[PDB]
């Protein structure tokens, strides 16, 4: 299958209470594998998945250097954004950066990403061709013109199609035993009377990886969205995910309803009915 | 400025069975800005040893965190999570229901 | 591998 690597970095200014906090986390697919937190004790990039631990001391030295330098750069970008938006030194602001790359089953480059958001809104993003920028407002167009003049897109493309995919391919190899897995959902259905006239059927999906999944209710084989509830997919805390979907049905009509489960770990989609 | 109110889910790592060790989770997601206060409660008392995940965010830039602690469910013990965020007027308490 | 590119706004 295809795979993704992403780093998610957050800078939060806090006037009066020190320099901005900077935290960065790295993921392959839905599995976190590194972190750096400027407020934590170690001041190093730290492992958060077993398969990254076999990286040598030079890895941790170089990754720490990059993420510490980037924290300083985004401290400066927080100051620049204040100037561009005519904001005071009093308030707290957020600067988020995401970047990474996708590879196919043969390990070849598919896509790259590099984008920034300021106070929760898009600021600037590298477009899909890795050759031009989307600027979200007039302030970001200053940055876009600057980055065009300095050919930053070409620098980004060199990383995203090179060292980015080199890393993703390496991590997939070192983390072979766990990152290639598809844990299918373990499914079951519960039944709860809620009145003399209605009952809730709840269809559970537990223990699955990756997180992508679909749960849908049908009645008499037709899609049913009214009188349903569906929670957002949530981490179990052990590297797998959970979801459920519920429907409120007339008492005695339970057998008209089916829950449909699609997940890559499943040989075929499931059609589940209340048992009894 | 753009602010987003946290979503909150409180649930167990495995289907709860009385007398069997488990993990109690509070997943907060979809919020902005990033500061958030999350407590896990047992019978109304703050649980002390609670760990949480490293701050991360989704494609739409909203943040998420998982808070978790070990627990062994009983019939009588009540659990909850308590969340505060600048978008909230007062703390939000969500009770744990082993069926949800 | 973290990005090596550090540029200002
Ligand atoms: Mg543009
Ligand atoms: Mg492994």
């Amino acid at each position: 299958g295809s795979h993704s690597m992403r780093y998610f970095s957050t800078s939060v200014s806090r006037p009066g209470r020190g320099e901005p906090r900077f935290i960065a986390v790295g993921y392959v697919d839905d599995t976190q594998f590194v972190r750096f937190d400027s407020d934590a004790a170690s001041q190093r990039m730290e492992p958060r998945a077993p398969w990254i631990e076999q990286e040598g001391p030079e890895y941790w030295d170089e990754e720490t250097g990059k993420v510490k330098a980037h924290s300083q750069t985004d401290r400066e970008n927080l100051r620049i954004a204040l100037r561009y938006y005519n904001q005071s030194e009093a308030g707290s602001h957020t600067l988020q950066m995401m970047f990474g790359c996708d590879v196919g089953s043969d390990g070849r480059f598919l896509r790259g990403y590099h984008q920034y958001a300021y106070d929760g809104k898009d600021y600037i993003a590298l477009k899909e061709d890795l050759r031009s920028w989307t600027a979200a407002d007039m302030a970001a167009q200053i940055t876009k013109r600057k980055w065009e003049a300095a050919h930053v897109a070409e620098q980004q493309r060199a990383y995203l199609e090179g060292t980015c995919v080199d890393g993703l391919r390496r991590y997939l190899e070192n983390g072979k035993e766990t990152l290639q897995r598809t844990d299918p959902p373990k499914t079951h259905m519960t039944h709860h009377p809620i009145s003399d006239h209605e009952a809730t059927l709840r269809c559970w999906a537990l223990g699955f990886y990756p997180a992508e999944i679909t749960l849908t209710w049908q009645r008499d084989g037709e899609d049913q969205t009214q009188d349903t509830e569906l929670v957002e997919t949530r981490p179990a805390g052990d590297g797998t995910f959970q979801k459920w979907a519920a429907v409120v049905v007339p008492s005695g009509e339970e057998q008209r309803y089916t829950c449909h489960v699609q997940h890559e770990g499943l040989p075929k989609p499931l059609t589940l009915r209340w048992e009894p | 400025m753009i602010q987003r109110t946290p979503k909150i889910q409180v649930y167990s790592r495995h289907p709860a069975e009385n007398g069997k060790s488990n993990f109690l989770n509070c997943y907060v997601s979809g919020f902005h800005p990033s500061d958030i206060e999350v407590d896990l409660l047992k019978n109304g008392e703050r649980i002390e040893k609670v760990e949480h995940s490293d701050l991360s965010f989704s494609k739409d830039w909203s943040f998420y965190l998982l808070y978790y602690t070990e627990f062994t469910p009983t019939e009588k013990d009540e659990y909850a999570c308590r969340v505060n965020h600048v978008t909230l007027s007062q703390p939000k308490i969500v009770k744990w229901d082993r069926d949800m | 591998y973290f990005s090596p590119i550090r540029v200002t706004f």
